[PDB]
């Protein structure tokens, strides 16, 4: 933002926004994955209690 | 004097302050183009070199 | 597809066609997760009965 002006600063932000999202949605995948597998532990370890 | 484009003159600019302005308040600068710098900007920024 | 020509509205609409397939994407996933989930909860049931 320091450097440029909104004009064309606004893609490199769109750029960045792009990238980040991305970034956070695979590791919301990922983290619901590994909830689904840890959710099937749970149910393995409430049925053997 | 200003030198040929091959063995072009380099000038090194350093421990100084840069006033950008009075160089972009020239009239003859028909072409004024800047890469990863807006010329508005310029007067806050601060460079190695 | 209006107020541009054809070039430009080329890399205007890579944009759209991107982010509208990132969200079919992006539903087809969260999808298969519950689908998943819910062949688990099946399979219980299956069990159950």
């Amino acid at each position: 933002l320091s450097r440029l002006d909104p004009p064309e600063a606004e893609v490199q932000i769109d750029r960045l926004i792009t990238g980040r999202l991305q970034s956070l949605q695979t590791y919301v995948t990922q983290q619901l994955i590994r909830a689904a597998e840890i959710r099937a532990s749970a149910n393995l370890a409430a049925t053997k209690m | 004097r200003f030198a040929s484009v091959y063995a072009w003159n380099r000038k090194r600019i350093s421990n100084c302050v840069a006033d950008y302005s009075v160089l972009y308040n020239f009239a003859p600068f028909f072409a004024f183009k800047c890469y990863g710098v807006s010329p508005t900007k310029l007067n806050d920024l601060c460079f190695t070199n």
